[PDB]
């Protein structure tokens, strides 16, 4: 990220049929798979080094990074259940103990005797 | 400065007197005006105007005109005035051009009232020739306050409805038939026929690729 | 060379002088002019039935000029003469109880005493100067110090003679002279004696050593002359630094250790300073095992002058280079202080030098940081010491000087700087990173006539006036609101027993949520001074003395013009409270929530804030309802998801826009009717008529502007790119720039900037002095906010040479020294936007170096960009620094260096804080007083209210100021012949109610003159001839009265 945690991103889409679709299978070619493939990570590694940690959060709360993908594969092939199945953290960069306390939302005593 | 009467260039020199502001313990605001020799029919019976005071819009033209025709017993109509971008928002035509300055020009009805109020400058340059007090006041539309805040207020809801309704509409009635008039199996006078791509859309985005 | 040889014959001409007691000495120097320099305390004729004698000493040379690595020194040097003295005038029970030394004081006598007499002999008096002094300000070391004045006139060399008196080699016991040994009988040890004693006995067999390793090596003079000229321009030297000082450490000590790691040094004890270096090899390998090595606390070195250096992992509470061929601890002469700060400096420069992309040679070696206490150090105090008497110190102190005290620290001064040096860094704790003193008022130089330096100012006796204080603090432990103390059991520690002895009535008992029990002690944070200034006030008039005077009105005051918010307790809210800024950006995440689940046809993409009180820097922090703030309606940047059917057309994407802000608009006022909305027609990027921000009010008090991007916005302006002509094109390129620079890497810049700056928490608050001593100087109307950002945190991201700045004073004060010293058209400029240890790559900062090259070979002047300011988000520097003139770029480095120069020679006050924050109000053409009817402080929400919006967005706009479309209009109208400045804050700079503005304008010195009478001149002219025409002053005069006319209320001109 541009928060410097390292991250691996597993993401999932399923090849849908037309509703014109005569056939009873819709299976697309291994082209269509890696250019697709490649839009994809290409959409994954941008946005994410776009974002930082709670911007990737946010971003990932309302599924509108799919959708993004959705119509930016429009064109190539009808898919469907697109979706990021898994975020796996790597590395983590040093302690920031005020950002912590930033993006969570100081303290005296009762006085014992 | 005095004898000062006009240009050498055909310019005529046209003074206008201020009043004494309470900051600063006489000059005279000097414009400058010309006939106008343009092949364009709108543009036709025109004033090359230089050196305008603030906010000369058409209602002080109209004063200026009055005073004049009054002095000199004249007759002199404005019709329009023309090219009044004294901030200069419309240097660029970025809709025509994806799809003059400090200077204006004053319009009349007809050739008889611009040869006449142009007999008029010439009058008002001999005054600056030789009485400098006959000369003509410019009071400006001194922008107040509540010009200032109609800059600062906000817009009418309804005013933005209709605008965007119609320019949806027109906008929509113009790209349908380019949309037609592309993707409508165009053909040559001789037999030729023209290749055209899907979703395309425009002949001048055609022109444009091959540019 | 032949000044030496002559006084070389001089001291082999002069006589000696036998075995004399107290009573015939005291009658020498008593009908003789000269006084002895008896060392504290004198010799009192009862406790002594020893005597003294002069013989022939033998002589030698020391310093950089017998290493022979000098070099030509601007203030002047010195050369060492050492005598030693003979043993057989020596007895082994004279190292005890000042025996020797008052031997050494009456041969010092006698021998400036009879060199005064051989000087009345062969008449050089005439131009020489004569007079005593401290071998590195050693008071129980006097010297002599030979200096000259205007044929032995070396008055033009810049040199000085130091005669040192030193002791023959092994003439008294080094076992016996170990800093752990006592000497002096009255048991604790005594070791600034013994290590004085120690080297004056083995003076000579380091200069032996050291020339025995110069020769061995090839580059030694070479590194002796950089760690010499680094130490100077780093501000170290060999003095003493017990008594209020810097130093322990200078050339002698380096060279030293240079022998030391060429003889080993590892704890292996190999040999990791190789002989085969080049002078860049053995000064970074001197410098990383300086960084890497502790001499003082959990390490120390050892070596032997006759074998291999070892380093054992015991520190000796000192700095500790143990030379077991002598006994001498070498650096008993530094404190632990300035040990830790010369180690982070060896950090720093070791970093400095592991930088491969840029260079640091001119950082490194050619940048004195010693001329500004407030430029090296972060805090800063004054604490005025009126202590009086030596019988008046038991009523003055509260401490006590007895005589084990005396034993420990002979010297009163390096008893006092002790005290009150643990007693601060006690008190202080973790707040602070490293303490350093300065006895203000010391001296090392008297006259021959004197038996030491005697002062009668500041309330003392003693040389010094006052003590200033500095301090590099902690950034992150500063601002907390309690000092811990230790724990709470039945039976008392030791550890609380003493905090509670130490803290008195700040002692207490206290519990916490966690349930932890512990003493602490308590602190009320105040907006005009630290919880650090309140705790060294109490902690110095506890514990040292109750007379004591601490103060730092400079903070003071700088803390007062810190804006103060109209927020209840913002009398107590200190500088790092950020809380108004998290009510921002909570209310934020409600709007957020709120519309990120309301529906439109396309999808929203994402929705972001660009609001400078977001990224931490608007002026004030925003107070709820106080709508007339110029920063009160953040930005906020929209985007929907990608539509292959938006229009193709410019206006009509705009209007678009406009369509789906009015869909916004009505589902907000169905569903969220709690909150207040308009629409502001936006036009600040030129040639686009059409833009409208969906502005909101919000009833936690607040206000956003929510504006539309596209890619099809992109897509259509390079299509503007590509079809504009060839000479319309560089307008357009403006219009594109100002585009991008307000909305696309706006968001990258916020983004990194709030993470930076959560990274170094001290640059939001010293940004707000800027732009707001800026404000006052009046040019915010043509420098950016975002460039402004830049120039603030450029300093805390390239530190060099200082550290970190912790403090708000010592910010601003790098700051402008950096504008001050900058030179932006030859320089260029290149941030690293990272934490403290995506770094920038060599390959790109050779790309953005030759980029700057290319634009300096367009423009070697400056006249379209002065400014090259670059960093990651910026691979073209052109982005924030467009639109600003060169006259304006003089006027700010005029600014600069005027201000550089007023602290320079005024010095740092109260007064010449205030003539910074005045505006000059100098070289302008015409200058418009203005006063706005209404003020508007309270309604800002600045503190000398506003509590709800009123039902008219009319009457928002009427509480609106309308100076700034003014002005902005005016240069819009006279771009072609005129340049204007204003102020933008009315809230903070219009006077005492908040109503006044000053609108200063400049002519353009072409439109001074007479021109050819174009068409297009575009300028309101009188003209001078029938063909040449000359500007019409009086009518421009006139014509800003009348556009100003109702808020003009006086007019002045050149």
């Amino acid at each position: 990220t541009s928060d410097d945690y390292v991250l691996r991103i597993f993401a999932i889409a399923f090849t849908r049929k037309q509703a014109n679709q005569v056939k009873r299978h819709s299976y697309a070619q291994s082209s269509h798979i890696r250019a697709i493939r490649k839009v994809i990570s290409e959409i994954l590694t941008k946005e994410v080094q776009g974002s930082t940690l709670a911007q990737l959060t946010s971003k990932l709360i309302p599924e509108v990074i799919n959708k993004e993908i959705e119509n930016a594969t429009k064109d190539i092939f009808p898919l469907q259940n697109i979706h990021v199945r898994k975020v796996k953290l790597l590395k983590q960069p040093k302690f920031d103990v005020g950002a912590l306390m930033a993006l969570h939302g100081e303290e005296k005593g009762k006085k014992v005797t | 400065i005095e004898d000062i009467s006009a240009m050498k260039n055909g310019f005529i020199v046209v003074p206008f007197k201020l009043p004494d502001h309470k900051a600063l313990p006489a000059s005279l605001h000097f414009m400058f005006a010309k006939r106008h020799q343009s092949s364009n029919s709108n543009e036709s019976d025109c004033l090359f105007l230089v050196n305008l005071p603030l906010l000369s819009n058409i209602e002080h033209m109209k004063k200026f005109v009055g005073q004049l025709c009054g002095k000199y017993d004249t007759v002199s109509h404005v019709e329009e005035l023309l090219y009044n971008d004294e901030f200069g928002l419309h240097e660029v035509d970025l809709s025509a051009l994806t799809s003059p300055r400090n200077t204006a020009l004053l319009k009349f009805v007809d050739a008889a009232s611009i040869n006449n109020c142009w007999n008029a400058l010439k009058k008002y340059s001999n005054l600056h020739a030789k009485h400098p007090n006959e000369l003509f006041e410019w009071t400006y539309t001194t922008p107040s306050f509540t010009t200032f805040v109609n800059f600062y207020k906000p817009l009418d809801i309804d005013y933005l409805k209709e605008d965007i309704h119609t320019h949806m509409a027109i906008f929509e009635q113009r790209e349908a038939q380019a949309q037609e008039d592309v993707q409508s199996s165009i053909v040559d006078e001789d037999g030729f026929t023209l290749v055209v791509g899907k979703n395309t859309k425009s002949l001048n985005s055609i022109r444009k690729k091959i540019l | 060379e032949k000044f030496l040889h002559k006084l070389y014959d001089i001291l082999q001409e002069i006589p000696d002088w036998e075995e004399k007691s107290l009573a015939e000495v005291d009658s020498f120097f008593k009908n003789k002019i000269v006084s002895v320099p008896f060392v504290d305390p004198k010799p009192i004729p009862q406790n002594t039935n020893y005597k003294f004698n002069y013989k022939k000493p033998d002589i030698s040379l020391i310093g950089s000029f017998a290493l022979k690595a000098g070099i030509y020194q601007p203030n002047g040097s010195s050369i060492d003469t050492l005598l030693t003295m003979p043993k057989e005038l020596f007895e082994k029970k004279d190292f005890l109880n000042f025996r020797c030394l008052h031997k050494r004081s009456v041969y010092l006598a006698y021998l400036t005493h009879h060199l005064l007499i051989l000087l009345k002999k062969d008449k050089l008096d005439s131009f020489l100067q004569l007079e005593y002094s401290y071998f590195d300000n050693d008071p129980l070391l006097p010297i002599l110090r030979i200096s000259c004045s205007k044929d032995y006139n070396f008055y033009k060399t810049r040199f000085s003679i130091n005669l040192l008196i030193g002791f023959p080699y092994k003439v008294f016991e080094p076992k016996k002279l170990l800093p752990n040994r006592n000497c002096i009988r009255i048991l604790p040890a005594t070791p600034l004696y013994n290590f004085s004693v120690l080297s004056s006995s083995t003076h000579e067999n380091y200069l032996k050593y050291l020339y025995k390793t110069k020769k061995q090596t090839e580059s030694f003079v070479e590194a002796t002359v950089l760690g010499r000229l680094w130490l100077q321009q780093r501000g170290f030297s060999s003095n003493m630094s017990h008594s209020g000082s810097l130093g322990g450490f200078g050339t002698f000590e380096f060279t030293i250790l240079m022998a030391a790691l060429l003889n080993g040094g590892g704890i292996n004890s190999n040999k990791i300073l190789l002989h085969g270096f080049s002078s860049y090899q053995l000064f970074k390998g001197v410098i990383k095992y300086l960084a890497t090595m502790d001499l003082c606390h959990d390490g120390h070195l050892q070596f032997h002058s006759n074998p291999a250096s070892k380093y054992i992992d015991e520190g000796f509470q000192t700095p500790t280079l143990f030379d077991k061929s002598t006994k001498v601890n070498i650096l008993t002469k530094m404190t632990v202080s300035s040990y830790q700060i010369l180690k982070e400096y060896a950090g720093e420069t070791l970093r400095m030098l592991n930088n491969v992309v840029q260079d640091q040679f001119s950082n490194i070696f050619l940048t004195n940081i010693s001329r500004f206490d407030n430029l090296k150090y972060d805090l800063c105090y004054d604490v005025q010491l009126p202590l009086g008497k030596y019988n008046n110190l038991e009523t003055s102190l509260a401490a006590t000087f007895g005589s084990m005290e005396r034993v420990k620290f002979i010297t009163l001064e390096n008893f006092l700087a002790h005290k009150i040096t643990n007693v601060a860094r006690y008190a202080l704790g973790d707040r602070i990173k490293y303490i350093q003193i300065e006895m203000v008022g010391q001296k090392s130089d008297f006259p021959i006539t004197k038996r030491k330096v005697y002062s009668n100012t500041g309330g003392n006796h003693f040389n010094f006036d006052f003590v200033r204080v500095k301090l590099i603090v902690n950034p992150s432990e500063c601002d907390k609101l309690v000092t811990k103390g230790p724990a709470h059991s039945e039976t008392m520690s030791t550890e609380a027993a003493v905090f509670k002895n130490f803290w008195g009535i700040k002692s207490s008992l206290r519990r916490f949520k966690d349930g932890s029990i512990t003493h602490c002690c308590v602190w009320s944070t105040s907006s005009s001074e630290p919880i650090i200034s309140s705790i060294v006030n109490f902690a110095l008039q506890k514990h040292v003395s109750k007379k004591a005077q601490i103060s730092n009105e400079t903070i003071k005051k700088f803390h007062n013009f810190l804006p103060l918010p109209n927020l209840p307790s913002s009398a107590k809210t200190s500088v790092l409270n950020l809380s108004s800024f998290f009510n921002l950006k909570k209310s934020f995440d409600d709007l957020y929530k709120i519309i990120f689940q309301m529906k439109l046809p396309l999808s929203v993409k994402s929705i972001l804030p660009v609001g400078s009180a977001f990224r931490y820097t608007s002026l004030c922090q925003p107070v709820p309802f106080a709508y007339s703030d110029p920063d009160f309606f953040q930005d906020v940047i929209l985007e929907f998801e990608t539509s292959p059917k938006w229009p193709d057309e410019i206006t009509s994407l705009e209007k678009a826009k406009t369509a789906f802000l009015l869909k916004i608009q009505e589902e907000l006022s169905a569903n969220s009717s709690t909150y207040r909305s308009f629409f502001s027609r936006d036009e600040s990027i030129p040639y686009n008529l059409e833009i409208v921000t969906l502005n909101i009010l919000t009833p936690e008090g607040y206000g956003f502007k929510f504006r539309v991007l596209t890619e099809r916005d992109e897509i259509l302006y390079l299509r503007a790119i590509a079809n504009a002509r060839n000479e319309l094109k560089p307008e357009l390129e403006a219009t594109f720039l100002k585009f991008t620079a307000k909305y696309l890497a706006s968001v990258r810049h916020t983004r990194t900037l709030e993470n930076i700056s959560h990274s170094y928490q001290f640059y939001s608050p010293v940004v707000r002095l800027f732009k707001r001593w800026l404000d006052t100087h009046l040019l915010l109307g043509h420098i950016t906010d975002e460039l402004a950002e830049l120039i603030a945190i450029k300093p805390f991201v390239d530190p060099a040479p200082y550290f970190i700045p912790g403090s708000l004073e010592n910010g601003f004060l790098k700051v402008l020294k950096f504008i001050s010293q900058w030179n932006w058209k030859d320089d260029p400029l290149i941030l690293d936007l990272v934490k403290p240890e995506e770094r920038l790559t060599l390959a790109q900062y050779k790309g953005i170096q030759m980029n700057f090259t290319n634009l300096r070979n367009s423009d070697p002047n400056g006249t379209h960009l002065q400014f090259f300011v670059a960093s990651k988000n910026d691979p073209s520097g052109i982005l924030y620094s467009s639109g600003i003139p060169l006259p304006i770029a003089t006027r700010l480095t005029a600014l600069a260096k005027v201000a550089v120069n007023l602290l320079q020679t005024h010095g740092l006050n109260q007064q010449t804080i205030n003539l910074l924050f005045t505006p000059g109000l100098k070289d302008y053409d015409f200058v418009v007083d203005l006063r706005t009817p209404i003020g508007l402080k309270s309604s800002c929400g600045i503190l000398s209210a506003p509590s709800n919006f009123p039902e008219n967005l009319n009457d928002l706009s009427e509480k609106m100021d309308p100076t700034y479309q003014l002005v902005k209009y005016l240069n819009l109208k006279y771009k072609n012949s005129l340049i204007l400045s204003s102020r933008k804050y009315i809230g903070v700079n219009g006077g005492e109610k908040g109503d006044k503005n000053v609108i200063t304008g400049l002519i353009k010195p072409l439109f001074k003159g007479a021109h050819k009478f174009r068409v297009n001149l575009d300028c309101n002219v009188k003209p001078v001839d029938d063909e040449n025409v000359i500007l019409n002053k009086e009518a421009i005069f006139h014509e800003i009265a009348a556009f100003g006319n109702d808020m003009v209320i006086n007019f002045e001109t050149d």
